[PDB]
């Protein structure tokens, strides 16, 4: 029933990410918990990546307009100060 | 709007009636308080949880075992306590939760073991008539747990 | 001969009641695209392959962030067949350095740049 | 013969060992049961497949049998469970059905009341004041 | 059927169910949302230019210095004098 | 008055949410036979194998008997369990 | 193949968790060459780890042979009587470090295929079904087309 989870902005696979795979599986009984999963390390590097390449496309996006525009207001700065003479 | 009673006027399932929010919230404050005071009072016998360890769902009661398919980085004999319990019944009652259950309110424990490998597991491939034979052998490690106890708490 | 495809440009010009049925803004548009490879690329022809390379679509039903540039549109409307295409919206700000590895992408398309496990 | 094989009867061994329940000469002639057993090991490794295969739809066959008892049908019930967050899966469903009925049955209730919220939320069309059952957690 | 039933002139007949027109559809109501998305750029092609040649630069100039720093291997005497613990004793 | 299921052959089910709303607290005591729905205690080869089959209802084939190949690939010291 | 090899259930030996955890592996038993390179991992084992190996699990009593042998041998035997031996040669210390500790964490059960992945002894806590369960009974008793 998957349809009905990305109705409900779960993961389509109940095995995908929420609280069945990411909390821990066991825990120490003293209360210590326990070292982390292999899957949810290499899983949060993924998410750890994906975030990095959000970001450094964001940055690209954003310095690429405005040196866009800073080239149009050279031009226009060209445009003008040969008005003269 | 009216259609004369028909075979196909009304639709083949009987129209069944949803209780009104309110009296049923009410009925769900009873039913919790009772099977607070089964939890309080001790009345339960012997529970089982179905508790989501790694790989699947395994159902659970005290005294038994369970044979996992991964080594868990841990010594034999040392207790764990397992989280991600689901499902929590007795005789009488259960308890489940959307989709697991508070810490708080069920502890599921348990020890290793025996830390062991399978039995060794052949994977052979073979196409035929292209000299494609592969064989490999394969064991996996594995260990053993023990559910001690299925403890519950009276937190409702 | 079956050749590659051109597409008309007016294929891709949205109608106010596309931006009605899609929640999209054609004033301000999103910078992100998340691109999902949902069909296989075999029984495809080489270049839909080589363009499914270039955008790190191997895997499937893995999502990607691209750019919404002209190029890589261009790309992505070479394998429009093979993929889905969904914003990436951002509820909360992208990411600084200190909640960098506390993040998850949920399947909405959202990108949760403070991820509990916890219920509200 | 400068060098000629003295540790072959162990490669032979190695082969009819497995070889040591077939029929026939299968079990006994070298050619024969380097054939037998090369396919045996194919079916052993192509078996883990349908191992998983047959013991789902097994599995669907009790939770199908164990719910045409309760009067529902296995649709209403899986997908029911799914839509109260009760994300139980096939093999303890099945276990449930066998070993703990009074379990299986009140998963039924409730699978069926969320199935008679959706009835009632899908027909009262517009804004209505939503299940009891019916509400979602939402994590975060 | 005249022979081999999928090709050729006289081809069996296959129908489609309700099961495939469902799915075309599905699949139809995928790519048009396809289609809303890429109908929307962020940049014109003009504002786009020359936003990732530093990026792209420094990427070749890795995927350059990576392929003209390929050499044999350092060689030491503690691996060669290592092998001959192969006849190490006890007393 | 609503009964999501005829709560009358197996167990009483009532169902219940907690007042937080996260586990689904479900009640059922066992339901008891009630003693007005009882009864009080009342006070050669082939024609053998005709007659297992007549009697046990299933086929002929399982009584004829199977060859000593058959008696000696039978486990005979089968693992036991619970 | 499964079919060819036994199979058995997943038990333990006395309940091994329940009250108290006891170490499965009584006696291991090295047997290391003296001269020769078949032992030489084992005698860096001897050197090095079977003394912080013998104080981390004292149930364990360890025979170190050290006669002429060509093939060095690890005998675990374990509790119930089981005796597992296998070979170290050619093994470096690392190794036999894993093997060894390997023979102590398992248990003198037989290495071949389990059925079940699970043994509860009491798998049914609310009454296993049987066809009387879920149904109703009729008033005195009555099966169909009865009268009286
Ligand atoms: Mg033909």
């Amino acid at each position: 029933g998957g349809q009905w989870r990305l109705q409900q902005g779960l993961a389509a696979n109940p095995s995908g990410y929420g609280p069945l795979t990411e909390l821990p599986d066991w825990s120490y009984a003293d209360g210590r918990p326990a070292p982390p999963m292999k899957g949810q390390l290499r899983r949060k590097a993924e998410r750890e990546t994906f975030a990095r390449r959000v970001v450094l496309l964001s940055q690209e996006m954003d310095a690429g307009l405005q040196a866009w525009q800073l080239r149009q207001q050279k031009l226009q700065e060209e445009q003008r100060k040969q008005e003269n003479a | 709007g009216y259609v004369p009673k028909t075979s196909l006027s009304s639709p083949p399932w009987p129209e069944v009636v949803l209780p009104d929010p309110v009296e049923e919230t009410r009925h769900h404050a009873e039913v919790v308080k009772k099977v607070n005071e089964m939890i309080v009072t001790g009345q339960y016998g012997r529970l089982f949880a179905v508790v989501h360890f790694a790989s699947r769902q395994w159902k659970v009661t005290s005294e038994d075992l369970i044979l996992i398919g991964n080594e868990l980085d841990l010594a034999c004999g040392e207790r764990i306590r397992l989280e991600k319990v689901l499902l929590v019944g007795a005789d009488n009652f259960t308890l489940l939760g959307k989709p697991l259950l508070g810490k708080d309110l069920v502890r599921v424990e348990a020890t290793v073991i025996e830390k062991t490998e399978s039995w060794p597991r052949i994977i052979m491939r073979f196409r035929k008539r292209k000299n494609f034979k592969k064989k490999r052998i394969v064991t996996t490690p594995q260990t053993v747990l023990r559910i001690n106890s299925i403890e519950i708490a009276p937190c409702l | 001969k079956f050749t590659r495809s051109r597409i008309p440009e007016k294929v891709f010009q949205a109608s106010p009641e596309d931006h009605e049925k899609y929640g999209g803004d054609p004033q301000n548009p999103h910078k992100l695209h998340i691109v999902t490879r949902i069909k296989s690329t075999r029984r495809r022809p080489y270049w839909e392959k080589d363009i499914i390379k270039m955008l790190g679509l191997e895997k499937a039903h893995t999502p990607q962030v691209h750019k919404n540039i002209p190029s890589v549109n261009a790309k992505l409307k070479v394998v429009k067949h093979l993929i889905r295409i969904k914003p990436l919206k951002l509820p909360q700000g992208l990411p600084a350095e200190e909640n960098m590895s506390n993040t998850c992408l949920k399947s909405t398309g959202e990108l949760v740049v403070q991820w509990h496990l916890k219920p509200v | 013969l400068r060098n000629r094989v003295t540790d072959r009867y162990f490669r032979i061994q190695e082969v009819l060992k497995h070889a040591r329940h077939f029929r026939g000469r299968k079990n006994r002639c070298y050619r024969l049961a380097v054939r037998t057993v090369i396919r045996a090991f194919v079916k052993c490794t192509k078996a883990r497949y349908l191992k998983k295969k047959n013991m789902r739809t097994l599995w669907i066959n009790r939770i199908t049998a164990a719910s045409q008892e309760h009067g529902l049908k296995y649709p209403a019930l899986i997908g029911n469970l799914v839509k109260c967050q009760v994300e139980l899966n096939r093999k303890v469903l099945a276990d449930l059905a066998i070993y703990e009925p009074k379990t299986f049955k009140s998963l039924a209730a409730l699978a069926s009341r969320r199935r008679h919220e959706g009835f009632a939320a899908a027909l009262g069309d517009g804004k209505e004041p939503e299940g009891i059952f019916s509400r979602v957690v939402q994590y975060h | 059927i005249p022979g081999r039933q999928w090709i050729g002139k006289h081809r069996r007949p296959r129908f489609v169910s309700l099961r495939a027109k469902q799915n075309m559809i599905r699949r139809l109501e995928i790519e048009a949302e396809n289609h809303y998305w890429l109908s929307m750029p962020y940049m014109t092609r003009e504002q786009e230019r020359g936003h990732a040649a530093v990026r792209r630069r420094e990427a070749f100039e890795a995927i350059k210095a990576a392929a003209t720093s390929k050499f044999p291997p350092h060689r030491f005497i503690a691996d060669q004098l290592d092998h001959l613990n192969v006849t190490k004793k006890w007393s | 008055t609503y009964s999501p299921l005829p709560d009358d052959y197996n167990c009483n089910v009532e169902l219940a949410l907690t007042s937080d709303g996260r586990t689904i607290v479900c009640y059922h005591p066992s339901v008891d036979i009630p003693y007005e729905h009882t009864k009080p205690i009342p006070r050669e080869e082939g024609p053998m194998i005709e007659q297992l089959s007549k009697m046990f209802f299933t086929t002929k084939h399982r009584w004829y008997p199977h060859g000593r190949y058959h008696r000696c690939r039978k486990n005979l010291n089968p693992p036991k369990d619970r | 193949t499964a079919r060819g090899t036994p199979s058995r259930f997943l038990a333990s030996v006395l309940h091994n968790g329940l009250g108290r955890y006891v170490q499965q592996l009584q006696r291991l038993s090295f047997s290391v060459s003296r001269d020769g390179a078949s032992s030489r991992g084992a005698r860096e084992f001897v050197e090095r780890e079977v003394i912080d190996f013998a104080r981390r699990n004292p149930g364990v009593v360890i025979y170190v042979n050290s006669r002429p042998c060509c093939v060095p041998r690890v005998v675990a035997e374990y509790l119930n009587g089981a005796v597992r031996e296998e070979s170290i040669h050619c093994k470096s210390v690392e190794e036999i470090s894993t093997l060894v500790q390997k023979l102590a964490d398992q248990s003198g059960l037989d290495v071949i295929r389990i059925r079940k992945p699970f043994h509860t002894d009491n798998p049914s806590i609310q009454g296993q079904w049987h066809p009387f369960t879920n149904k109703p009974t009729t008033f005195r008793g009555l099966r169909p087309r009865e009268v009286q």
